[PDB]
């Protein structure tokens, strides 16, 4: 034989507590929807990742400092080549990757995505160069 | 013999003298009563815990650098009457209740609607009327708990409500944003001690009614109609369902 | 007791806050205090206002520690 | 309409644009359309006799309470 | 002999059922009594009399109107407009269109009500209180509503007969300002002819 | 110190009079807080005339007597007849039908702010037995309110 | 007899005036939901960052009440999505509350991603079976 | 002063609910603190139809209690059945199964974050034994989940 | 792969290079290797049934877990 739900509002207040509940909530996902501000998979300035086979190895980092150090070490374990493009700012760009098994693809877009407008990462697996990027 | 209940406190003891029987015995009546109150609004609480997490969610109107919104209050139809032969009307006052400020975790119903709860150890015109009274201070310990309950629940309207019409008002561009501003320093530290990443956020602006009426911003709101839309049979149909108690007025 | 129908306590887990019987099986029981439990009615005075403020009382007031009075805590 | 019989059961046609033959305006919850003015007659006497009269569209209710408006 | 959740929306047998036990038992009083066939036809012959009356008694339309009240749901008839006030407090898994089959007695009653009027036309119209915005109340109780025509349709109704609509919280037959009212103001209302 | 009920009202006495109305054939039925008492125009007046027997005014009493059993703020009182001469004419016979209900129900003080009336004449019937003058199942006076609070 | 359909069980005060405050409440957010959607009307939906895939459309019942990034690995772990997270995780966590009964594992994470909105993201790529967190670059 | 156990849920109720379960022919298997309960999907449906019968809601209420005594953070529950008309069926098939069992479980209250339901049609049985409908043995229900702490 | 039977046994070659033809990569643990659309798919469908899928090189069991990534 079926039972009732145990929690189930079977109270006068209840019932009208957990509707004001409900709507509650329906309404904070409808003011979280206008709000919320998505960039479309097209125009996302992000690196993707570069399908390189060199690349695609699994490694562990636990780095927090200057990006460069980190993408020069990433880039010679990879065996691409290393250079950057642009002049070094005062105040370094510091990055921190603390992952245990990721590939050096990802390690590589998770960089870029730290880095944000201040630098880049672009990767060219026919001529295998890793090129950092700053921005004035 | 229990404090806990009205019937053991009745138990217990299965015109000066009068009078301070009277008195003793509402005393102890309404300590206990409100306990017992107490407790049982909280266990309510407790039964409604997730519910009361939806309504009030504190962390839903977080701003972006987890700043709490400040607490506006409105007021309509203000009038003072300074004295005779002056009154001061306003059409809507708002206020600033309370300012945005950093947080660190959100606020939730707790700290609000929570109810203390200890329970209260304690011990013709003796032991007859004694009863009747310890029960009066029962209802008015209920009472009084009842009534802390209810400011709880209006202290937490209030915050909640001044959030939520701090949204709406920022929407409507009634108030400015919080501004904040990051200094960003690089390695920072000596031989004994660094950090790495080290940034100072810092609210160099506080949010604010702005009193230039010309930059607020009207919302008008609409309700769909058939516009657009129409076999396209439309009709006003009587078949259908009709109150039983059709003229109430 | 708290592993019956099993074999009985084997011992008290302390990394689990648990007891492991002697079966496999954990146990029900907590056996320290760090042992997750679901806490939920707590009983005191000024719970979420810093607990109360230890001073001497004059009058039967429960002040907590950020200044709020403990009414429903409070004498009459 | 038919208006005693028991049911009172009965049928107003609807137009959306503001004809000049049917420009009566009729707001049957927040969507308003336009009869002529023997219908509006008819839908106050429905009013007065204090019967709901539901738009429906296809079969399919949209939305109860009918109330004229400007002529 | 009857499967708990509507019955697979089969044919209903209590008569046969209860005027049978009727008649094993004054068959079984008759052969104790007597030891004799024509004493065992005497018994089963009143055990068919008594449950006859008895289940005439019990399919009578003031039994399962009387039936429906002592379950939550109300009936009211104002000249030959009946009307069957279901609340989907009860009769509603919460705020879901879902029914509640836990209480099929009462939708079997409300099925054998209906079925007392072949030829009746039935509106079945959802309600719902003040809480919530007007397009979730309209469309909760328009779900609710459809859900109770679709039972009353399977159960065997027409479909033509079957009319569902759903008001949100515009018709109330209480104050939704009071807890009690807001309570009274969700119901599902079915009127026949 | 305060009073405990409605002065002058009791859930028993309301049970037991609409069961009483009830049984001599004033409908009188409750659905949610909305209170409705259908009398018959045979119990009430005259053949088509707006006149009440002295003997209906027992009756009018009874149903004072409910109506002050209840808190509310309007009362309507509206009236429905077969259809005897013509249209105006059973609509003035309804409208004065409710003004002597509602002027006798108002003499007999009832807690109401407003008491409206109203005659449809022919309007609205409730059933399709229209055969009858005012033995018509449809020629009928309705008091309609809500209970307050 | 006479009775009224709701017979429900006593009712609390206590439930009685939080049912109230909720009420009103739930009509403020309604109110600023309505006026805000007025001001500013949405433009993208982040079902073009979270597409749905076979895999995807299993179901879930959620209640949970902590930080983003557990919920968000049990939910690709169960959609058999390797779970990947992008910046660094901000000192205050991004806290979470999803309540939801019997829907899709798209569904709840475009409810995750909605209700973390300006502090983190969820992205799903289906070719890659990679469910992505992550957390905005303020700071 | 504090509690010595978790709410409700004993080791020999533990112990007992599983002795019955695997009497009745619901296998309780628990491998370290991961635990399994298969039910056979014709001790809980119809015919190749996600339709619980009305008896089997007893055996669903003991599965119930069972899961209630224990602590987790996620359950999952996932539907196989044999191969009746088309991959799509059977896999829409056990998804409603899935779907259904969960809704009822998670409405009788389990102490569980999480319910994960799947239903992958025929793709992974348990024995060579294909021959039957809903009573093939590998047309079950699996409840599996693991004790948190 | 026959993937109802009983015991759901197949067998899946790897490519190491990324040829035109395999170009979907497998995370057999810390060893990936490439192969086809059909492969993948069925490789998925496995996943999705939550089946280990070790990878094996002459009968030698060499890394567990199996997770298809980019194609």
């Amino acid at each position: 034989f079926k039972k009732p739900p145990i929690n189930n509002p079977s109270d006068d207040a209840t019932i009208k507590l957990a509707e004001a509940a409900v709507s509650v909530s329906d309404s904070m996902l409808e003011m979280a929807k206008v709000e919320k501000v998505i960039t479309p998979p097209s125009k996302d300035n992000t690196l993707t990742i570069p399908n390189a086979y060199n690349l695609q190895a699994r490694a562990s980092v636990d780095w927090s400092g200057p990006i460069e150090e980190l993408t020069a070490r990433i880039a010679k374990a990879a065996h691409f080549r290393f250079r950057v493009l642009g002049k070094s700012p005062s105040v370094p760009v510091l990055i921190s990757i603390s992952t245990k098994d990721e590939s050096l693809a990802e390690i590589l877009r998770d960089i870029d995505y730290q880095a944000g407008k201040k630098a880049s990462i672009h990767v060219y697996p026919n001529s295998q160069v890793v090129e950092l990027r700053y921005a004035k | 013999g229990d404090t806990g209940s009205l019937a053991g406190l009745q138990a217990m003891a299965d015109k000066i003298r009068e009078m301070a029987l009277k008195e003793t015995a509402l005393s102890v009546g309404a300590q206990a009563g409100l306990a017992w109150r107490a407790k049982i609004i909280d266990e309510q609480l407790n039964k409604q815990a997730r519910n009361l997490d939806a309504i009030y969610d504190f962390n839903s109107l977080v701003l972006e650098h987890n700043i709490l919104p400040p607490v506006l209050l409105e007021g309509r139809n203000t009038l003072n009457l300074a004295d005779a032969q002056s009154i001061r009307i306003s059409d809507r006052t708002y206020k600033v209740a309370k300012q945005a400020h950093f947080i660190t975790t959100p606020p939730t119903w707790r700290q609000y609607l929570w109810m203390d709860y200890v329970k209260p150890e304690a011990p013709k015109a003796e032991k007859e009327i004694w009863c009747i009274y310890t029960e009066r201070g029962w209802k008015n310990g209920i009472d009084q708990a009842n009534t802390i309950l209810e400011e709880n629940i209006a202290r937490i309207k209030e915050d909640f409500g001044g959030m939520i019409l701090y949204r709406k008002l920022l929407a409507m561009n009634m108030v400015s944003p919080p501004y904040v501003s990051h200094t960003d320093l690089g390695v920072t530290g000596d031989g004994s001690e660094i950090h790495i990443d080290d940034r100072v956020l810092r609210i160099t602006a506080l949010p604010e009614l702005n009193v230039n009426s010309a930059e607020w911003r009207a919302a008008v709101a609409k309700d769909e109609n058939a516009l657009e839309r129409f076999q396209a049979k439309i009709v006003i149909t009587n078949k259908s369902w009709q109150p039983i108690i059709a003229p109430v007025s | 007791g708290c592993c019956s129908k099993m074999g009985g306590i084997n011992y008290c887990d302390s990394s689990a806050g648990r007891l492991v019987c002697n079966n496999g099986f954990y146990s029900t029981c907590y056996c320290t205090r760090h042992a997750v439990m679901d806490l939920q009615f707590l009983m005191g005075c000024c719970l979420w206002h810093g607990g109360v403020y230890p001073q001497l009382n004059s009058s039967g007031l429960v002040v907590c520690n950020d200044g709020y009075v403990s009414e429903e805590c409070s004498l009459q | 309409c038919d208006l005693t019989k028991f049911r009172w059961d009965c049928d107003l046609p609807v137009q959306v644009k503001p004809s000049p033959a049917s420009s009566l305006l009729v707001y049957c919850g927040s969507s308003y359309g336009y009869i002529t003015k023997q219908q509006y007659d008819i839908l106050a006497r429905y009013q007065r006799a204090s019967v709901n009269m539901v738009l429906d569209i296809n079969g399919e209710y949209i939305d109860s309470p009918c109330i004229g408006a400007e002529r | 002999c009857f499967h708990p959740p509507y019955n697979n929306f089969q044919p209903d047998r209590r008569a046969v059922k209860r005027v049978g036990v009727d008649t094993g038992i004054g068959a079984v009083a008759g052969a104790i009594a007597s030891g004799t066939a024509s004493g065992t036809l005497i018994g089963a012959a009143a055990g068919g009399t008594v449950g006859l009356v008895a289940s005439i008694y019990r399919d009578s339309k003031r039994k399962i109107i009387r039936d429906l009240q002592k379950q939550d749901i109300q009936y009211v008839e104002y000249g030959d407009t009946r009307t069957l006030i279901i609340p989907t407090d009860k009769y509603f898994m919460f705020s879901s269109p879902r029914l509640n089959e836990i209480c099929y007695p009462g939708l079997n009653n409300v099925i054998r009500l209906l079925n007392f009027y072949p030829q009746s036309t039935i509106y079945v119209a959802g309600f719902t209180d003040n809480v919530g915005s007007r397009s979730h109340k309209r469309k909760l109780s328009q779900a609710q509503a459809e859900t109770m025509m679709t039972f009353l349709w399977a159960n065997g109704i027409a479909a033509k007969r079957l009319k569902a609509e759903g008001y949100g919280d515009k018709n109330a037959i209480s104050d939704n300002a009071i807890i009690h009212g807001s309570a009274q103001n969700r119901r599902i209302e079915i009127q026949w002819f | 110190k305060l009073p405990c009920r409605v002065d002058g009202a009791c859930d028993a006495t309301i049970i037991k009079m609409m069961t009483d109305l009830n049984k001599k054939g004033i409908k009188v039925a409750s659905v949610g807080q909305n209170y409705l008492i259908s009398i018959p125009a045979s119990a009430l007046f005259a053949d088509q005339s707006p006149r009440l027997n002295w003997a209906s005014y027992s009756l009018l009493n009874e149903i004072a007597a409910f109506l002050k059993q209840f808190r509310k703020i309007a009362i309507t009182v509206t009236s429905y007849s077969s259809k005897y001469v013509s249209v105006k004419r059973e609509r003035a016979l309804t409208l004065a039908r409710s003004r002597v209900v509602s002027e006798y129900l108002w003499s007999q003080g009832v807690d109401s702010r407003i008491i409206f009336t109203q005659g449809l004449g022919s309007d609205k019937p409730i059933t399709s037995y229209t055969l009858g003058g005012d033995r018509s199942p449809n020629a009928r006076v309705e008091i309609t309110f809500r209970r307050a609070v």
